[PDB]
């Protein structure tokens, strides 16, 4: 038998994953890249320990845009750290585009697998991450003869995973003609959840703290009022709501997005911002002399 | 087994120790499904047009549902149907065609050595697939009768516990462990214990999570607290996921009928 | 350097990073790891946007004595530019539950490369804090007016956080929590309201034990803490005074919107109990057809 290659997925532990963010947006839209330090254990886990960024150029990325003598200077500063173990790759970041690899970065990509097999690219896309989900696709390079003998559904074997597939357009191109692309699945420990929660110190501060109540009277006058224009348009709407056929009354007497629901949206909003408020006065009033 | 060692000293014929060892009684099984198995082999047919043997997951499909379907005696028209077809997978898909054997060849005491044989390590060298297919597909055959079959594997396993291993072992180490574990089930081998703890502590890729699970079936239901911490301790020890997801469950299967004395790990494994 | 100050504003990174880089030169017990602190400054909220590790050597018979690696520092810092040209030395991290006396020794051999006075970012790795599990001081050197000479001593500031919109999201994807320390709904913010007075209480029992601690057990009587203590008073009510009654005034104002609102949720649940007997109604024939 030969050597078989099968899944993988692309731990990013919580730091690498900040720092791609950190470095790719900042450079953005110029081209950002940096090595991966980590290690492979395992045959289905890629652990990435951490990243750095390597120097931006105006040429992006490119084989020698990769720099091999800031490297070697950059792995004795993490060996003397006590931190260097075995860099799993190369990672860059696409600006506003997809996650797919360009030609030049199969040429980038082969350069890597030649020292390490096991070498993964991780496209990331920056300008895309500000939305409640952060996009970044991970591929690995297979040899264009497997692709021939029909080895793609080798890289599934003992698994359902969670196979599904983010991004096509280009991506299923670069795919079927060169790569096989990762789940990314992310590491962190007990320690870091507690570090990445706590966001403020105003956790303690923030029900004894209060808002103006100049500010509380407007917003009580504002939220009354909408909620009496609903009502008016609620009012014209159940004069009937009686005929035959739903449909048919909520074109003709607007439940045309529902009265009744928006009006409980507005009301449940304010009624629970007033509990809180006068909750905060009585604790501080009582409780201070 | 602490029954029959009484009614031997209480006096008893052996016509009724053969019965209570089970094997008779797995023969008598054996016949039924020999007569009355109805299987469209046609059916396997458009399946195996549909489901291609060099598309990998394709292959298993079919390999797994045929071998449930002619499950229960010896059948060899899954071998003849699909006989060029097998050939073009490798890799796991090639794995469990070679094991989906032992579930159609499952029973059949008297020729469960013989029927397996060619596939055997030490008779089949072409893959590391097959080698190691063979000896959990030769698991599922004694599966709750394999007291003999108990020394058999091992050998192969203590002679790989001195490994550091490789990925051509690894193939062969793992479905030993499968196959002894289903081989010992319920036999309480402390000797099966010890060995697969070894193969555990090597740290190898597929094998360790298949050590892990072959030990909680041949203990299973004693509730040891030796294996239980032990195993409970070693997830955060090893460093891969398939192992860590081998030894939690593989706890689940020593708690067997222990209800709240089993209560103190579940609440520590939540 | 700058010796204006007012707030420190802290990354994401640079906490779970000192953690990492902890866990890898393998240091406990008195043994803490210290590395270089990166960022923006000449600011007074120092914003720190990233750390790293330094060769460090930390002795545990005299904390005293401590190895640091100079001439890294310099290297190190112009692969800080290739990554980005605006990182700069604006202090350094200790790993520590908390401040030696021997953090202010160490604290000199960074003011050779500082253009600000430099900060001291406890990142614990106990997580320790009701808010964030860090501590930040800066050292200032002063007169004191108590009688006592000049000291460099480490003040307190605030601690805040500046995340990368681009980072944060992060911080959510990795996060599996539905937060229970952060506002969501009427529940949420009844256990933040709760969470915030039971984090008075613990800041209060503080005060009056060093307080006994002074009179008895002969700690310096701080003239500045003390003063921000008389402005506590100052600043806190007395009954019988017309604007706490304007209060009672003010109460009756908004549970009176939520006496109303409650009775328009009211109003609005009973049109779905008639709709639902509508439905039954029309299904009784249904049924009764087949």
């Amino acid at each position: 038998t030969g050597r078989d290659d099968t899944k993988e997925t692309v731990y990013i532990s919580s730091i690498a994953l900040l720092k791609m963010l950190k470095h790719g947006r900042a450079g953005v839209p110029m081209e950002v890249m940096g090595l991966m330090l980590g290690e492979f254990v395992d045959d289905y886990t890629v652990n990435v320990v951490d990243v750095f960024a390597m120097p931006q150029s105006g040429t992006g990325v490119s084989v020698e845009a990769v720099d091999d003598v800031f490297q070697a200077k950059m792995m004795d500063m993490l060996k003397q750290t006590g931190r260097d173990q075995m860099v799993v790759g190369w990672y860059h970041s696409h600006p506003g585009f997809g996650c797919w690899l360009s030609s030049v970065d199969v040429n980038t990509q082969k350069s890597f697998e030649q020292l390490n097999s096991r070498a993964v690219a991780v496209v990331v896309d920056p300008i895309q991450s500000v939305k409640g989900k952060v996009v970044i696709d991970a591929f690995r390079l297979i040899d264009t003869g497997a692709l021939i003998n029909n080895l793609e559904p080798r890289q599934t074997t003992s698994n359902t995973g969670l196979l599904n597939k983010a991004n096509i357009q280009a991506l299923i191109h670069g795919l079927n003609r060169h790569y096989y692309s990762l789940n990314i699945d992310y590491h962190k420990t007990a320690k870091e959840t507690k570090m990445l929660m706590n966001l403020h110190k105003e956790q303690w501060q923030s029900g004894l703290k209060m808002y103006d109540y100049e500010e509380k009277e407007e917003s009580n006058l504002a939220a009354t009022k909408s909620m009496v224009k609903i009502a008016e348009q609620y009012s014209k709407r159940i004069e009937e709501e009686k005929e035959l056929t739903e449909e048919e009354l909520k074109t003709r007497y607007v439940g045309r997005q529902d009265p009744k629901k928006h009006l409980s949206e507005t009301a449940d909003e304010t009624l629970e911002n007033n509990i809180v408020s006068v909750l905060t006065a009585g604790v501080n009033s009582v409780a201070i002399k | 087994e602490i029954l029959v060692t009484e009614l031997t000293a209480q006096g008893y014929d052996p016509a009724l120790l053969n019965i209570l060892s089970g094997l008779p009684t797995c023969d008598y099984y054996n016949t039924f499904l020999l007569n009355n198995k109805n299987i469209d082999i046609g059916l396997l047919n458009k399946s195996k047009s549909s489901l291609d043997g060099k598309f990998s997951l394709f292959h298993t499909a079919v390999s797994v549902a045929n071998g449930f379907m002619h499950a229960g005696t010896t059948d060899n028209s899954f071998i003849k149907a699909n006989l060029p077809w097998l050939g073009k997978a490798q890799n796991w898909a090639k794995f469990t065609a070679t094991a989906s054997l032992g579930v159609i060849h499952k029973g059949n005491l008297l020729e469960g050595k013989k029927v397996m044989a060619p596939y055997l390590p030490g008779s089949r060298a072409s893959s590391r697939f097959i080698k190691g297919g063979s000896l959990y597909g030769l698991g599922l055959i004694y599966a709750g009768f394999g007291r003999d079959t108990t020394d058999y594997l091992k050998n192969i396993i203590v002679e790989n516990s001195g490994t550091s291993g490789d990925e051509d072992v690894d193939v062969l180490l793992h479905g030993a462990s499968l196959g002894i574990g289903l081989a010992a089930m319920g036999s309480a081998n402390i000797e099966v214990y010890e060995a697969l703890k070894e193969v555990l502590y090597n740290d190898s890729a597929t094998s360790g999570e298949a050590a892990a699970l072959g030990m909680g079936l041949c203990m299973l239901g004693t509730g040891k607290p030796e294996a239980i911490h032990d195993m409970f301790t070693y997830s955060q020890e090893t460093q891969h996921g398939n192992i860590t997801r081998g030894l939690a469950v593989g706890l689940a299967l020593i708690n067997y009928g222990r209800q709240e004395l089993a209560d103190d790990l579940i609440t520590k494994m939540l | 350097m700058s010796l204006q100050h007012e707030k420190v504003t802290i990354a994401p990174l640079v906490l779970l990073s000192a953690l990492d880089h902890y866990e890898r030169t393998q240091t406990k017990e008195n043994k803490r790891c210290v590395g270089v602190i990166l960022g923006d400054a000449n600011s007074s909220t120092i914003r720190v946007t990233n750390s790293f590790a330094l060769p460090f050597e930390e002795d545990e018979k005299n904390s005293d004595v401590w190895f640091l690696d100079h001439n890294y520092i310099e290297n190190m810092n112009e692969m800080c530019k290739k990554i980005n040209a605006k990182e700069k030395l604006i202090g350094w991290y200790h790993s520590g539950p908390k401040l030696r006396a021997s953090d202010l020794k160490i604290n000199e051999l960074f003011k050779k490369y500082t253009q600000n006075n430099p900060l001291l970012l406890i990142v614990d790795v106990k997580q320790q804090g009701v808010g964030l599990p860090t501590d930040a001081y800066v050292a200032i050197e002063q007169v004191k007016d108590d009688g006592t000479s000049t000291e460099k001593t480490f003040l307190h500031l605030p601690c805040t956080i500046e995340a990368e919109e681009a980072e944060e999201i992060g911080v959510e994807h990795l996060l599996r929590d539905v937060r229970d320390q952060a506002a969501g709904g009427l529940s949420i913010r009844l256990t933040n309201q709760l969470k915030s007075l039971k984090g008075l209480q613990s800041k209060l029992k503080d005060v009056v034990e060093y307080l006994d601690k002074v009179i008895n057990k002969e700690l310096p009587i701080n003239h500045t803490i003390l003063g921000k203590l008389q402005d506590v008073f100052n600043l806190l009510p007395n009954l019988g005074t017309p604007d706490d009654d304007e209060i009672d005034v003010e109460n009756h104002d908004r549970i009176n919107i939520s006496n109303n609102l409650q009775k328009a949720l009211t109003v609005k649940t009973n049109d779905e109990l008639m709709v639902i007997y509508i439905s039954n109604l029309v299904r009784s024939i249904i049924a009764f057809d087949d």
